[PDB]
């Protein structure tokens, strides 16, 4: 259930922190 | 935002918080980044955490994580964020996410995913019928609901 989106959130989080 | 979105972000948070103690340490963040193919240094990890460490305890708790993710960016910023996220999933960088790439990333992060599950994901997302997911197709899945 929404697994792809969930991983997407985690990946975007790393992006936000790197910026 | 609302309950559903919060619960979703909480699951995203759990991918980092490996021990379930409710906080993301530099070690945990490092473990996740390494699983994605990155090699951050200790200094880099501390800086990342420091960006959202409002209480100065050296770790990212859920409230801090949620605040980070709830922040509304400009369209331009959102677009670049999505592209950066896409590159993480597009392992070989050929401009398309394959079932092999998607399952590998998801599994490495901590998600449980079978071949049939990933097959379905790719199928549903594949709009142009080439058997893979390009950037805009990726955007649709990320923005879906
Ligand atoms: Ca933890
Ligand atoms: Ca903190
Ligand atoms: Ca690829
Ligand atoms: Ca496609």
């Amino acid at each position: 259930r929404r697994k792809w989106q969930k991983t997407g959130h985690a990946v975007r989080a790393i992006g936000r922190l790197s910026s | 935002l609302t309950d559903e979105q919060i619960a979703e972000f909480k699951e995203a948070f759990s991918l980092f918080d490996k021990d379930g103690d409710g906080t993301i340490t530099t070690k945990e963040l490092g473990t996740v980044m390494r699983s994605l193919g990155q090699n951050p240094t200790e200094a880099e990890l501390q800086d990342m955490i420091n960006e959202v460490d409002a209480d100065g305890n050296g770790t990212i708790d859920f409230p801090e994580f949620l605040n980070l993710m709830a922040r509304k960016m400009k369209d331009t910023d959102s677009e670049e964020e999505l592209k950066e996220a896409f590159r993480v999933f597009d392992k070989d960088g050929n401009g398309f996410i394959s079932a092999a790439e998607l399952r590998h990333v998801m599994t490495n992060l901590g998600e449980k995913l079978t071949d049939e599950e990933v097959d379905e994901m790719i199928r549903e997302a594949d709009v142009d019928g080439d058997g893979q997911v390009n950037y805009e197709e990726f955007v649709q899945v990320m923005m879906a609901k």
